[PDB]
């Protein structure tokens, strides 16, 4: 029976193809997050750079509002403070849940390589199991 | 690894807010539309900084430069401010302001190189390895060569590397194309603009074909002074001294003919000869084609700055396969693992080894030495490792050569990432596949220990084998039919040694070379030796017969050194840039980075920008590939320092393509799966944008640099039903003479389709129509041009006036074809169009049927007002199919034989059997057989190319098929049999007039 093996050979092969499909274009979303997320570790590093250069002239300019009792000033100062770490916190929240999203396609992946390897030899089975019948008579298709 | 205006975005919105950090400390964001320009952003955000605190410890505007994170994550410090926030590439919207510090302006506007190249330059910096460091620097050594050479005789030498001479090699006509003439001369018009209207003036001339471009100058100068009375003596100076002081273009693209060839074998002509079309030239002043060509600016870069011999080693080679990383099946379905060895040549030397077949999937731990049974003085040079961590499959492979690039074989410990297999292949050691690891760092990891000797082992030096090599040392005549033999058919032991016993024979009939090399047991030492002897003072070879032994089953740098010093010898700068494809791709089997080849290529796309212009391109092609991706990086980076200014012009078709790969990509993935109304309004109304009317108008074409596209026509440019969305752009042409050529410049662009297979296809049509030219056979095809740029995107070159086939033949009648095209051709023009049909027809079957193109249809063919038919749409390629079924199946007979054959015969309502069946059935014998003779070539053009992840060319059982469609085992007439009861062959792609398979009756 052709047609049996047939049926198997199908399903086996053109599962492979849909699992195959998934391997590569899976694979390329794990190296194009990877490689924003190391844009984000760039990003948070300028970040972080920018709030620094705040907290040093500031100092002096700070001070000296103190002292006149300006206060309206200070609280134009820090309101721009404000912004600052808070969007710096934005840009992390994105970062982590990016990162996710590469663990969990990690995972996702690795299952799609152990599945993929289980189809293999399996199939290389069914297609010289089909060699058995090579006994006009071309219709068990 | 990106794509579009922002990361996740694909197009940006139009107006954003963009978050600008300034050095006074502070935050400023700031309303921006995506169209503006750095320089009107920078001033805007300081007019809005004076708002803000600490606004007057800032600096005027021009004390500052912009930086950001771009969408491949580096610090990017925007100093050409020309640019615009949609083109910057941005990670986030967002601006740091810093002083411009860290100088060279200039040198830090080579970014530039980093985005036209693929990778950022700043990657190869910071990196390990010295192999790939002393690449980029000894390099460059061929980059001075190159740019002295096309410098000395400055003005001449710089616009004959642009705009070099595109000549057909070989002056000689055939006898055919030559009869066309008329008493061996043609007729050329010579147009020339004047100072007022652009007034174009015409002077029309009739001069021997072999006449050089000087000379056409010459009866031009005569035509339009004599008309004036003068002396002879008079003319005879006034050509001395003028004659020279003018050039020739070709009217309507960048082609000129700044070069003394006989103006029949320049390509524009003798295309004009045997088309039997007129040549139209322009007459152009010299003096102002030299002054709009630059200066050629090359500077040099940041990165200029106790052993043994193999042969005193007395042991066999062994290596210590420690401990694999990990490895992804689960423990239930099939659990033992085995790692597979055995050292290789290309094709196995050593009678290779496994391992014990422990199965800790757990933790892969064996620490056995593998002892191989060959001596280690014995190993040849380019010897390599192959492995792969099998199942009771293959899995993970890799592969390692035992020599570093300094000669030194390999000691100790080293780890290994592997490769995964490819989809179709079985074998479970992979030899073919590229040497090095994984750059994917996230892959299995298997680690090995080579022995380490006494101290550091080298392998020895040319003079030292020389000394081995000398202290070592009728009907046999007529086995030199072991040469006349196609290069996959093998030869058996007999065969082998008999070629090996006669070797100093064998240089008087420098054929057989390959199959020499073929018989060496590389495992030698000894043959090695008295071979490395033979190769070294062996006589030249034709470039096509030589370019075998740069395939991957040559591997020897002796080897290749031959085929290298061939090359430089032979094959011109045309057939070079013919097979260009094919040499670009077999770098891929190398071992090292700097090779002879390498630098061959670079020379010589340095010498001439035509060459380089595809060079590039067909580098760039396969940047996305990892396995090619660090070699052709520094390669690419090293043309773009060369180039000269050919780099703003890459430059410039880079960004374009970019822009439709990106608005592509909204029309498949993105909100836009519904009507072609919706998404027209969209594409031409997104076009309009100045961000896009500059990216994709005034700009060289890809596919060819000569016609520069101008403006688009917008009103022309669609999208086709296919969901891969594919663009048909409309531009002008420019050119003053634009209405003498092409006025219209059309372009197919494609995402989703991996256009290489069309690519090759096309190469080998043209071949076969050569072939068939210089024999003198006019079966005329139509190889339109069409270039891959990319992974799975491509450039297709359209033919103006052609139509499908459907398109054409829509209750349906099979006359339908035929009495269109007699409308087309009416009368008198008649049965010149019919004999156009059946040459043209008779070439693409006889093609098709070799290659064997994959099942064709009725929008594959078109057919050209003028009654040429050519084949588009290639894809799958040489059988393939067979893959999908695993046997000799049955397929649909070309059904289009009957339409065909009624535009044959004339309207004739018997067709089988005529008097002008016989003739285009002949011509189909003749090319066909044609072919065969010079079958070697295309068997070598195809594996050349095994490199490449094309699906059908993936092993050489595939190249096999175009033995099986030739004549393999058989004889001329054997072979004619063989041809015709394949196409008289129903239910197996031919024909026959049964009118009923399908259902038998
Ligand atoms: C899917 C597809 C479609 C076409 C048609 C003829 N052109 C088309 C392309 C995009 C939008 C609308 C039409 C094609 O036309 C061409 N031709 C265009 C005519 O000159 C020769 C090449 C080649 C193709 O590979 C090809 C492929
Ligand atoms: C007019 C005409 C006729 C044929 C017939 C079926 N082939 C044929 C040609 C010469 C002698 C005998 C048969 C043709 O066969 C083909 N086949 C040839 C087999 O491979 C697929 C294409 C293509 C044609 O365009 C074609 C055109």
């Amino acid at each position: 029976k052709l047609h049996e093996y047939n049926t198997q050979f199908q399903e086996k092969s053109r599962e492979y193809d849909r699992l195959y499909e998934e391997y590569t274009r899976t694979s390329q979303e794990i190296q194009m997050k990877r490689t924003a997320i190391e844009a984000f570790n760039e990003t948070i590093k300028i970040f972080e750079e920018q709030c620094q250069t705040q907290e040093r002239y500031s100092k002096e300019y700070i001070e000296k509002f103190k002292r006149e009792g300006n206060e309206k000033e200070i609280q134009r100062i820090m309101h721009n403070y404000d912004k600052l770490k808070s969007r710096i916190s934005e840009i992390i929240d994105s970062r982590r849940r990016l990162e996710e999203d590469l663990k969990k396609q990690a995972a996702e992946y690795r299952e799609i390589d152990k599945r993929m390897n289980s189809i293999k030899p399996d199939l290389i089975q069914l297609r010289k199991t089909r060699d058995q019948y090579l006994m006009k008579l071309n219709e068990w298709l | 690894p990106s794509s579009g205006e922002l990361w996740g975005i694909h197009l940006m919105p139009p107006r954003i807010l963009v978050e600008c950090l300034l050095p006074n400390g502070m935050i400023v964001t700031l309303e921006c539309l995506r169209e503006a320009t750095l320089v009107t952003i920078k001033h805007e955000l300081f007019r809005e900084a004076r708002k803000y605190p600490l606004h007057q410890l800032l600096q005027d505007e021009t004390s500052y430069i912009f930086v950001s994170v771009t969408q491949e994550a580096e610090r990017e410090e925007f100093f050409d401010e020309t640019r615009r926030l949609c083109d910057l590439r941005l990670f986030q919207p967002f601006l740091k302001v810093i002083e411009p510090v860290g100088n060279r302006e200039e040198k830090i506007l080579n970014r530039e190189i980093g985005f036209v190249i693929g990778m950022p330059v700043c990657e190869f910096d910071m990196v390990k390895d010295p192999e790939v460091q002393d690449f980029r620097r000894n390099i460059l050594n061929v980059c001075k060569e190159a740019v002295d050479l096309r410098d000395l005789n400055s003005p001449h030498s710089r616009a004959m590397y642009v705009y070099p001479p595109n000549v057909e090699s070989s002056p000689e006509l055939p006898k055919h194309i030559y009869n066309k003439l008329d008493k061996g001369q043609i007729i050329v018009v010579i147009w020339v603009i004047v100072s007022p209207n652009n007034d174009k003036q015409k002077y029309t001339l009739k001069i021997n074909h072999d006449c050089v471009p000087e000379q056409v100058i010459a009866e031009a100068i005569r035509k339009k002074t004599r008309s004036m009375l003068l002396s002879s003596e008079q003319l005879k100076l006034c050509v001395l001294e003028y004659q020279g002081k003018y050039i020739l273009k070709v009217c309507g693209c960048d082609e000129y003919f700044l070069e003394k060839y006989p103006l029949s074998q320049y390509k524009y002509i003798r295309s004009c000869i045997m088309l039997g079309r007129m040549p139209n030239l322009m007459l152009m002043a010299k003096e102002s084609l030299y002054s709009q060509l630059p200066i050629d600016s090359f500077t040099m870069p940041s990165y200029s700055r106790s052993t043994k011999s193999l042969w005193v080693i007395n042991s066999a080679l062994r290596i210590k396969i420690l401990c694999a990383t990990y490895v992804n099946v689960n423990i239930r379905d099939i659990d033992k693992i085995y790692v597979r060895t055995g050292i290789y040549h290309g094709g196995e030397p050593l009678c290779d080894n496994v391992n014990t077949q422990r199965v800790p999937c757990s933790n892969p731990r064996w620490n056995e030495w593998l002892n191989y049974d060959i001596y280690i003085p014995d190993l040849p040079r380019a010897a390599r490792l192959c492995l792969s961590i099998c199942s009771v499959c293959p899995l993970a492979w890799g592969n390692i050569n035992l020599f570093d690039y300094t000669d030194t074989l390999v000691s100790g410990k080293m780890a290994l990432n592997l490769w995964p297999v490819p989809h179709g292949l079985e074998d479970l050691l992979n030899p073919i596949g590229v040497t090095g690891s994984n750059p994917n760092k996230e892959t299995p990891c298997l680690e090995l220990e080579f022995d380490w000797f006494s101290s550091v082992v080298k392998f020895p030096d040319m003079s030292v084998i020389e000394e081995h090599a000398n202290w070592s040392v009728n009907d046999k005549e007529q086995l030199r039919a072991l040469c006349t033999r196609d290069p996959l058919s093998e030869i058996t032991e007999q065969e082998k040694d008999f070629l090996w016993s006669h070797r100093h024979y064998c240089v008087t009939i420098p054929e057989i070379l390959p199959k020499l090399l073929l018989s060496v047991k590389w495992n030698s030492r000894d043959e090695v030796a008295q071979m490395y002897c033979l190769v070294k003072d062996w006589p030249p070879i034709k470039p096509e017969q030589a370019m075998e032994l740069l395939d991957c089953n040559y591997p020897d740098p002796m080897v290749r050194s031959f085929a290298v010093r061939c090359l430089e010898k032979y094959l011109t700068d045309d057939k070079l840039s013919q097979y260009l494809i094919q040499l670009v791709q077999v770098l891929k089997y190398e071992q090292y980075l700097d090779n002879l080849l390498v630098r061959f290529l670079l020379k010589k796309a340095l010498t001439n920008q035509r060459i380089g212009h595809f060079f590039f391109w067909h580098l760039k092609s396969e940047m996305h590939n990892k396995t090619v991706s660090q070699r052709f990086g520094l390669l690419l980076e090293s043309y773009c320092r060369a180039c000269g200014m050919y780099l703003k012009h890459l430059n410039r078709q880079v960004e374009a393509m970019e822009k439709l790969i990106n608005l592509t990509d909204i029309l498949k993935q993105e909100k836009k799966d519904e009507t072609q109304k919706v998404q027209m309004k969209f594409l031409v109304e997104q076009m309009r944008q100045p961000d896009f009317m500059d990216a994709l108008q005034g700009f060289l074409s890809p596919l060819n640099p000569a016609h520069q596209l101008g403006n688009l026509r917008l009103e022309e440019c669609r999208i086709m039903s296919s969901a891969k969305r594919p663009l048909w752009l409309n531009w002008e042409n420019p050119d003053i003479m634009s209405e003498l050529l092409f006025q219209n410049n059309e372009i197919i662009f494609k995402n989703g389709d991996d256009l290489r297979q069309d690519m090759l296809t096309l190469q080998i049509i043209r071949i076969m129509e050569n072939i068939w030219q210089n024999q003198g056979l006019d079966l005329r095809m139509l190889p339109y041009g069409c270039l891959s740029i990319g992974d799975c995107v491509g450039l297709i070159e359209v033919v103006r006036n052609s139509h499908t086939i459907m398109q054409i033949q829509c209750q349906f009648n099979s006359h339908t074809l035929h009495q269109w095209l007699k409308d087309k051709n009416k009368g008198e023009i008649y049965d010149a169009a019919i004999d156009l049909f059946t040459r043209s027809c008779a070439g693409y079957c006889v093609a098709t049927f070799i290659l064997g193109i994959g099942d064709r249809h009725n929008s594959n063919i078109m057919v050209k007002d003028d009654g040429q038919l050519f084949h588009i749409d290639f894809g799958h390629f040489l059988d393939h199919k067979k893959k999908k079924f695993g046997y000799k199946r049955e397929r649909v007979p070309f059904v289009l034989t009957q339409d065909f054959l009624i535009v044959i015969s004339k309207g004739a309502q018997e067709y089988t059997k005529t008097r002008e069946f016989e003739r285009f059935q002949e011509m189909c014998y003749k090319a066909y057989l044609a072919i065969r003779q010079h079958a070697n070539l295309f068997i070598n053009l195809f594996s050349m190319m095994l490199g490449s992840g094309m699906p059908e060319l993936q092993s050489f059982d595939d190249i096999a098929y175009i033995r099986k469609t030739l004549a393999l085992d058989k004889t001329e007439q054997e072979a004619l049999e063989y041809f015709t009861k394949q196409m008289n062959d129903a239910h197996h792609g031919g024909w026959t007039t049964k009118m009923d398979w399908i259902f038998h009756t």
